[PDB]
RNA sequence: GUCAACCGAGCGUUGAUCCGAGGAUGUCCGAAUGGGGAAACCCGGCACGAGUGAUGUCGUGUCACCAGGCGCUGAAUAUAUAGGCGUCUGGGGGGAACGCGGGGAAGUGAAACAUCUCAGUACCCGUAGGAAGAGAAAACAAAAUGUGAUUCCGUGAGUAGUGGCGAGCGAAAGCGGAGGAUGGCUAAACCGUAUGCAUGUGAUACCGGGUAGGGGUUGUGUGUGCGGGGUUGUGGGACCUAUCUU
RNA sequence: GAGCCCGGUACGUGAAAACCCGACGUCUGUCUUGAUGGUGUUCCCGAGUAGCAGCGGGCCCGUGGAAUCUGCUGUGAAUCUG
RNA sequence: UUUGAAGAAUGAGCCUGCGAGUCAGGGACAUGUCGCGAGGUUAACCCGGGUGGGGUAGCCGCAGCGAAAGCGAGUCUGAAUAGGGCGUAUCCACACAAGAGUGUGUGGUGUAGUGGUGUGUUCUGGACCCGAAGCGGAGUGAUCUACCCAUGGCCAGGGUGAAGCGCGGGUAAGACCGCGUGGAGGCCCGAACCCACUUAGGUUGAAGACUGAGGGGAUGAGCUGUGGGUAGGGGUGAAAGGCCAA
RNA sequence: ACAGGCGUAGUCGAUGGACAACGGGUUGAUAUUCCCGUACCCGUGUAUGUGCGUCCAUGAUGAAUCAGCGGUACUAACCAUCCAUGCAUGGGACCUUCGUUGGUAGUAGUCAAGCGAUGG
RNA sequence: CCGGUGCUGGAAGGUUAAGAGGACCCGUUAACUCCCUUUGGGGGUGAAGCGGAGAAUUUAAGCCCCAGUAAACGGCGGUGGUA
RNA sequence: CUACAACUUGGUAUUGGUGCUCGAUACGGUUUGUGUAGGAUAGGUGGGAGACUGUGAAGCUCACACGCCAGUGUGGGUGGAGUCGUUGUUGAAAUACCACUCUGAUCGUAUUGGGCCUCUAACCUCGGACCGUAUAUCCGGUUCAGGGACAGUGCCUGGUGGGU
RNA sequence: GUGUAAGUGCACAAGGGAGCUUGACUGCGAGACGGACAUGUCGAGCAGGGACGAAAGUCGGGACUAGUGAUCCGGCACCUCU
């Protein structure tokens, strides 16, 4: 849920900044999305991580 | 997204009609099953 | 060999003991890898031999998993895939320090304490190499008709600043040196070629002009592969187009 | 308590074999179907990238008027009068 | 250590060894000493088998005032030569002014810093030495003990007499009542076994939790054997802030 | 995120299940282990004898053809209901189809020694 | 005993985040408009673009609010006279 | 007191279609314009001296609208040969034609959100059946059956929050 | 009696009344008091521009001593600073 299968991306490590000014660690996961694609035409399905970027960048093919 | 349409579709067009439309439409409806071509020349 | 002698036996001028280099042997455990297991101990398969009147027994090789090539087969299921089978090449663990990329405390100081400090330290994770990282300007600079990849050392400087402007933290430009490779290769526009996928005015169409054929160097597209061509900042390179031509 | 007793020291010498450094070669690629300086126009110069917005990291800079660099999420361009 | 302790405030059985203001930085201040002196001095680095030679990048002096632009022996504030702040090393002499404390000018006299190094402090480093309860990171522990899971074992002996069943009485049939068979119970007494209520001993013990007398449970919510599981801000707990290797 | 957490097929894990030996004697030390006497349990080979089977032969059987008839029921129809004539419905039968039996084809076929599961 | 605090149910209203929204204003200057002087600066207006703050409006839970709930946490009185 | 885990609200991405139902501005627009000088509920500027007409005008009857019911507008019927102008009012003309539009209810073209009922393809199913598979209540694939643009998750954000 | 606590003063008035007025100023300030330091207090006089008065002259708040808060941070107005 936090690394890509197309393109590896990974979670962001940082700190959660109060009013207070209080620092607490704190981590930006991608936005994974299980995704049924379509590796070739022949039509066999499989579930694969993928984040929107990779939806949007068209990498992933979901025929 | 830009694309050029390849049989008839309802409330959309005729063949040979070019057409904009949303993506998880077009993903998820058009291409998977090719009623729909993206604009290439 | 030695503690560490006491015997008992023997070798050496035909070169011993000893020193250096290269080989052979190297039980069992250990990443341990035929299976198992409380590490160094239990149980096997296959093939070829040894042995027995035959079973028992012995010896030598081989038999783990994963990843990537190559070949065969292609479930549900139709195309096909997953998967299965066989065969080759790799990986696995250990190491004192140094490197890189991540995660990342608290005791402490602030005479309390939470922002801050401690400290990106301690430690943990993944990885190398003999070194690593960075490295060839989408750079600095300030009107100097200026430097010219990176790295490291000394200054700049405890300065400009930053900070419950508290405790504290803290550069860069420039200058002086070590080393020098101000180094190379690509992608695109265009050609040529092969192939996959669609079709094809399926002919007046694609070769550089002029002659004559022909209905495909496909005709057209599109994608990919390969070979040419192109490596740049005063912009450069393709498309052209004259001149000269080792 | 040694220069002249010994091992040695200054100074010269030594490699069958293995390995490491060079050098000259076989070998490999590569240019020669090539090279020069000129003239006016169309195409190309690295895309989910740059930019922007939200939340963070690190820079003297503790969000501050906050530039350059960078992570996640949205949005998302141009090819040189860029 | 004390206002004050010969001690009835603290420490010391004795001896011999060991045991506490140290180091680094061109650091900061002060003071000796040496070189040079309006100059002093090099860092990195290079060349010397050395302690030597080179190395001008910088640093400190050489002009101050002002937030700054800026001006400059002056400068800032200011409308102001109108006074004040800072500065022109210091002294001497001469004038002119005032006796609101002395000032304003003319000549002379001419200005001393810097780099080594010793010493005393001081900054950052554990910083004169010794001494906690406790806080974080990563690991090790359920062979004791708390609970649970799997699989086994043990509980001498003696009593009491539930459900049920049978026979008889009884009734229209029952209910019910007697007599037998039956052997139930977190049942009774009491050994092994498990606990630990009282008392005495022990208390530099036989024992870092026992012993002698008595005492409670003792077919169960029982005891125990072997194997296994739960791990630290967590476990487990018939709940005591209990236990998790004295 | 990484380190790692679970877990399928498997494979380990007795404290349990299965599994053939008893009495006596001896030594300075071992003894259901050595010896004595008598057994029991797994395999191996040789030989002998009964007694089945393949090849041979004998049994056991049964499957399928054409043809001979009645009920499902392609479809046209009949009866009744019947919505307004039409249909749906229900019932008889046509064709196909399904069921019975005369020839074939207990002949070609399968099985009949013995082992027998990784399966029930 | 539902006055307080919880819990449950309900929004007719008040308040309310991010996101949408970009009025108005400001910075820059293409273009002008006034000088004031001699060997180009000094005043104003200022399109578009690029930026910087950014308003009116929309918006959920929650809170305020409306009720129930005590085998929910909790609470359960004084003074004077009189046969 | 300050934070966080956890739970929870909304926006946005994954995330799509058809319809109803509402609101904002754009376009062809109808529509509304009561000082009084008066044929009189003059929107001002315009090109503005003739224009609509028989693609059937005056005079009349109906429907609706507002209604200051002052009366006007549209639609239809009726009738068949008119209104009008600097006609004189006036800053301001004719309601004679033509070229945007302002106070204001409307229509058809846009865009845009807001809500509602649905559809299936995204996504989900610890619902069924087959296959990998000889052993498999794991896992994956195919398919059937259900939900379905909701949920889950990513980023931002408001609450409760001694549980830490 | 002196605005207000008490003290020290004030009848020469600082107490009471009337007229005009804004010195309840700008730039400063010799010299002092008190004090660890930071604070705090008095001040003649000079210049500008004013008030009152015929003039001399007085006026840099109130008879005096209480009515107040350093530093950092931020707001507003002006400046011929950057």
């Amino acid at each position: 849920a936090a690394v890509c299968d197309i393109c590896g991306k990974g979670p962001g490590f940082g700190k959660s900044v109060s009013h207070s000014h209080r620092r607490t660690s704190r981590r930006w996961n991608p936005n994974i999305q299980p995704v049924r694609a379509v590796t070739r035409p022949g039509g066999n399905k499989q579930r694969i991580n993928a984040c929107t970027s990779c939806i949007k960048a068209g990498k992933v093919s979901r025929a | 997204m830009k694309l050029i349409l390849t049989a008839e579709v309802e409330h959309l067009g005729a063949a040979g009609d070019t057409v904009e439309v949303k993506d998880g439409y077009g993903r998820n409806y058009l291409l998977p099953r090719g009623l729909a071509i993206v604009a290439s020349r």
